[PDB]
């Protein structure tokens, strides 16, 4: 039969995809870094508390100034936080309670967030009069809106429990380009440094790279056990992390096509929720649902430290563009900035 | 589905036809990349309190 | 004095009455405070529906017209008046077919009080859509809101009414002259002993009684006394009634001896009235007997004492249920079946003893039982020949033995009684409206005018009593009404305005509930721990993950969410239901709301959005609870 033949096809080009990554597995990274000295005990102090939130904290997003940050909460707001005050610049009321994502536009001019609406709201952070306005409600996904991540003032890319990822064009309310290929909730997405490119983790274990102007999936990465709950580009573009529900994050290599390094510990069972990586990609940090926040040698696999400072999970964190800072947002209604 | 199946085989073709370079260089030009930046990452190479936004400081801009 | 709750009682009171099917035209526009806040709304604030209200209105005057004369005047000035033509201006007119009705019976001079009653159905058929949701978004429903959390609320006792002289003594009680405090308005307190009713074995009738004034206490009867609200305390069942001091007819008799064959004809037109009314219900009253007529301080009178009385729509009754000198053959025969057939021969019974002194089957003062039952089975009765012709046609009409031969069973009812001879002289339209001059005016202040000729209590006996307090919204709305419910609204308006300011001036739009998916937001008391915390008032908005509370003077600061509730169960403090939440962590949180509506509606609230928000939760990868130990 016809249909019985395109498995079988389908299983053969799996198998050749299999070999031709094989035949590249050449050396290990942990090899190829041996010679280089750990990096130490990496500890860092709370330098500020942020409070009002007044239940769960579901994410947060930092602005490109390294300064202001937006936080989304079960409390159906997102606050927008002046950092090195601590003054909250705006308190945003949503319009559903059952928010779950946010984003900073690079500009500092909106704000997006959404969740078990599945839509991706867009907030215009000072209108001609000097208010905070919904300026759009982007509807289209048929499932909850996971992860939205702005390109400039009129773009943004959304990952969705509809199992698609989209490009919208802000001004239109459209979907522009759809990416459909995960078979599960798709829980997130980063973009590379320079757009052209984005990667999506899924509920289906597996992490895709998307063409952002020609709509294809590109490449495809397996290994996880278990939802890829988080995912984040390493700041040269070339390469990865993943965090999930198996309790380890993983490394993948685009060039090189396949995983390159696991980040575990016997004494971590929990799930992975969060990951970033330090300015330079050394260290890479992920946010646990056992309340702490791990510091990963991203080069050696081993655990350079721990913040230990919530207590509940650890739902976000990200460095900032400075490389200054880490937030951390917990269930426990607070964020804590650490260095 | 067949015409699900075949555009499955579609885009694994897509994914098996590219190039790909070695383990061992994609993990030199890894290393490479973290130690050319090592000097500016804060986290790692931990800074004075007076360049250092979160201590020692209450007069802020904007 | 009524003080109204604050309009946003609206978010509460709108969904417990949308849940029961009450906001629709139908069920607001036939409540008197429904039509009376409606009205307002279209003639003040709705210039499209203006009109039709004021024709209404003007029809509604005009069926309450009592001369042939008046009616003809006033049909011709409605029809050629500005109302009428502002109708046809507008391009919501009357009907051709409507018109020409109305304009046929016009021109050949007949004007039945229902002469415009078709012009009221367009209009109402013109009122329902649009103009009614309209009106349901305006201000004038929150205002019906209010109002209908205070009835929805009424739990009275002795308190609320300053109590008077007796007015009437029974076996099981006194009546009393009173009068409710918070409207002015006069009644009677029919207040029955508990301790006196276990003893005489008389619970079954005390119920019964509330039963029946239920079946026959809307319509506003003239001729029945009728119950507004019923109570019960420890020691004590109450019944709020229309106030008769005038005493009893039993006790007048007594004192101006017999009456005229005209002084009786007034009595019996008034009963005979009253009696139509609790026909039309299907309820036999089967204990008519001079010392349950009662008068008024005018001497128009009513029949009152349900007590003994049936209801027949379903089953119609077999038992010898009566005061012996009164009871129909039909009743006395134990298993045989009867319907209103008793009342006809009661009254009979009793329009003789009015005239003679003694009932027709009690001859020689004489008590033999069983010998007024014989007389009334087996001899017709002689009438003397005194009595003029149309009074014998009517007492051999009321007094046949056989039902079937009876005069009003023979199919038409009271009607049959009405056409009799005997009331040939009679407009029974100027009976109904109390028009004709009593034959006994009471003296003002005359003492024991309505005496008949005459051990603990368990929780089983208040058992027996769970479901007497009763109240007539009908009555209560009418009370309202007549008495303080335009100078409150006004009151209300003007307190209203005043933290409409105030909160402006402060910067503060009450705005907190709108523009996101807030359910449900009110007041509430709130309790947490029992040794560190106590009764808290807080202002409660309901979403569908969380419920947040604030105090006075700022936005919420405190939550719990709908993941932490693990039930809600209704639980007794001190006499008073308060909602419990057990929350996870064996905590508890406690409420106590401000009317039995509030708490039925919080919650079903509750119960439905945690119930709801966590099988949400549980379908979310991101939001459920994930396994921290294997
Ligand atoms: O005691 C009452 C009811 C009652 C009746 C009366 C009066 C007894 C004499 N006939 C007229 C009755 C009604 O008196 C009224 C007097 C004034 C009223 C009124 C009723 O309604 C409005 O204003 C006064 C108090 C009462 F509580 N019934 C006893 C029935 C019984 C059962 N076993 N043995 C006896
Ligand atoms: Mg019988």
């Amino acid at each position: 039969s016809e249909l019985d033949q395109l498995r079988q096809e389908a299983e053969q080009l799996k198998n050749q995809i299999r070999d031709a990554r094989k035949a590249c597995a050449d050396a290990t990274l942990s090899q190829i870094t041996n010679n280089i000295d750990p990096v130490g005990r990496i500890q860092m102090r709370t330098r500020r508390t942020l409070r009002g939130h007044l239940a769960k904290i579901y994410a947060m997003h930092w602005g490109t100034d390294s300064r202001l940050l937006v936080s989304a909460s079960q409390d159906g707001k997102l606050i927008i936080w002046d950092s090195y005050t601590t003054n909250k610049v705006h308190a945003i009321p949503l319009r559903s309670s059952w928010v779950m994502t946010c984003a900073y536009a690079p500009s500092g001019n909106y704000v997006a967030c959404g969740g078990l609406d599945n839509i991706c709201s867009i907030y215009n952070l000072k209108t001609r009069e000097g208010n905070v306005r919904v300026s759009r409600e982007l509807a289209g996904h048929t499932g909850y809106l996971s992860c939205c991540r702005f390109l400039d003032d009129n773009q943004i890319v959304t990952s969705s429990g509809d199992t698609t990822c989209a490009l919208w064009d802000i001004e239109t309310g459209q979907q522009t380009t759809t990416f459909t290929g995960h078979t599960g909730d798709v829980m997130s997405l980063s973009l590379a440094p320079d757009t052209r490119l984005f990667v999506s983790g899924a509920c289906d274990a597996s992490a895709k790279l998307w063409d952002v102007r020609e709509g294809m999936c590109r490449q495809t990465f397996t290994g996880h056990e278990s939802d890829i709950n988080a995912i984040c580009f390493f700041p040269n573009g070339n390469a990865f992390a993943t965090g999930s529900d198996d309790a380890t994050c993983r490394l993948f290599d685009l060039r090189a096509d396949q995983e390159l390094m696991t980040y575990s510990h016997d004494n971590i069972i929990c799930g992975i929720t969060s990951v970033s990586f330090s300015k330079s990609g050394r260290l890479l940090l992920a946010g646990y649902d056992d309340f702490n926040c791990n510091v990963w040698d991203a080069l050696k696999a081993d655990r350079a430290g721990v913040l230990a400072g919530h207590d509940n999970r650890v739902s976000c964190l990200g460095v900032t563009d400075d490389g200054m800072a880490v937030a951390t947002g917990s269930w426990d209604s607070f964020l804590k900035i650490w260095n | 589905s067949i015409a699900q199946a075949r555009k499955l085989v579609e885009q694994l073709k897509m994914e098996a036809n590219i190039d790909r370079i070695k383990v061992s260089k994609a993990a030199a030009d890894l290393m490479a990349y973290c130690e050319a930046h090592a000097k500016e990452d804060p986290l790692l190479t931990p800074v004075p309190a007076s360049e250092n936004p979160f201590r020692e400081k209450k007069f802020f801009c904007a | 004095k009524i003080l109204l709750p604050e309009p946003s009682i609206r978010s509460v009171m709108q969904k417990y009455l949308e849940d029961r099917g009450e906001v629709t035209f139908e069920k607001i526009f036939s409540q008197k405070l429904g039509y009376l806040l409606f009205r307002d709304f279209c003639l003040n604030h709705l210039e499209e529906a203006r009109p039709l209200v004021e024709f209404y209105e003007e029809i509604k005057k005009y069926e309450k017209l009592e001369t042939e004369e008046e009616r003809v005047a006033r049909s011709r000035e409605i029809f050629d008046s500005y109302i009428m033509k502002e109708l046809l201006a507008c391009s919501h007119p009357f009907s051709k077919s409507a018109t020409e009705h109305v304009q046929g019976h016009l021109g050949k001079k007949q004007v039945p009080p229902d002469l415009f009653q078709p012009y009221i159905e367009e209009i109402c058929q013109n009122l329902r859509g649009d103009v009614f949701q309209k009106f349901i978004e305006s201000d004038k429903f929150t205002r019906f809101c209010q109002w209908k959390n205070v009835e929805l609320n009424i739990h009275l006792t002795m308190n609320d009414f300053s109590v008077h002289r007796i007015i009437g003594r029974g076996g099981f009680g006194e009546v009393y002259g009173c009068r409710k405090a918070d409207t002015g308005k006069m009644y009677a307190m029919k207040c029955l002993d508990k301790k006196r009713i276990k003893m005489k074995q008389g619970e079954t009738l005390a119920l019964n009684e509330r039963i029946m004034l239920s079946l026959v206490s809307t319509g506003d009867c003239p001729f029945i006394v009728c119950m507004s609200y019923a109570f019960h305390t420890p020691d004590k069942l109450s019944f709020i009634l229309d106030l008769m001091n005038g005493g009893d007819l039993h006790y007048h008799l007594s004192q101006h001896g017999v009456f005229s064959e005209a002084d009786m004809r007034f009595y019996a037109a008034e009963i005979i009235l009253g009696l139509e009314h609790m026909h039309n219900r299907f309820v036999v009253y089967r204990d008519l007997k001079p010392a349950n007529i009662l008068l008024d301080e005018h001497g128009h009178v009513r029949i009152s004492d349900l007590g003994l009385a049936c209801d027949f729509s379903k089953k119609k009754p077999h038992a010898s249920v009566g005061t012996h000198g009164y009871m129909a053959p039909e009743v006395l025969q134990k298993g045989v079946a009867y319907d209103s057939s008793a009342d006809w021969f009661s009254l009979g019974c009793m329009l003789f003893k009015l005239l003679r002194g003694h009932s027709p089957f009690r001859q020689h003062k004489t008590k033999d039982k069983h010998e007024i039952d014989r007389m009334t089975l087996t001899m017709a009765v002689e009438l003397p020949d005194s009595f003029s012709p149309e009074l014998r046609s009517l007492l051999e009409g009321l007094l046949q033995r056989d039902v079937n031969r009876r005069l009003g069973c023979l199919g038409r009812g009271a009607q049959e009684v009405k056409e009799s001879p005997f009331f040939r002289s009679l407009d029974w339209q100027m009976v109904f409206l109390q028009k004709y001059p009593p034959p006994l005016i009471p003296p003002r202040g005359e003492v024991n005018a309505a005496d008949a000729f005459d051990i603990k209590l368990l929780d089983s006996d208040q058992e027996l009593y769970r479901n007497f307090p009763l109240t007539i919204s009908e009555r209560w709305q009418q009370e309202v009404a007549e008495t303080v419910f335009d100078t409150i609204n006004a009151e209300t308006d003007r307190l209203e305005a005043r933290k409409k300011a105030k909160n402006k001036q402060l910067g503060h739009e009450e705005d907190y509930a709108l523009g996101k998916d807030c359910i449900m937001h009110g007041y509430m008391s709130k309790m947490g721990n029992p040794f560190l915390t106590q009764w808290q008032r807080r202002y409660f908005y309901l979403f569908p993950n969380r419920l947040e509370w604030r105090g006075e003077g700022e936005a919420p600061q405190s939550l719990l969410t709908m993941e932490e509730i693990q039930s809600v169960e209704e639980t007794q403090i001190k006499e008073r239901k308060c909602l419990l939440l057990k929350i996870r962590g064996g905590k508890q949180f406690i409420l106590q709301c401000d009317s039995d509506p509030e708490l039925v509606q919080w919650k079903k609230e509750l119960r439905d959005a945690y119930r709801e928000a966590q099988q949400l939760v549980q379908r979310v990868p991101k939001m459920k609870n994930k396994p921290r130990a294997p």
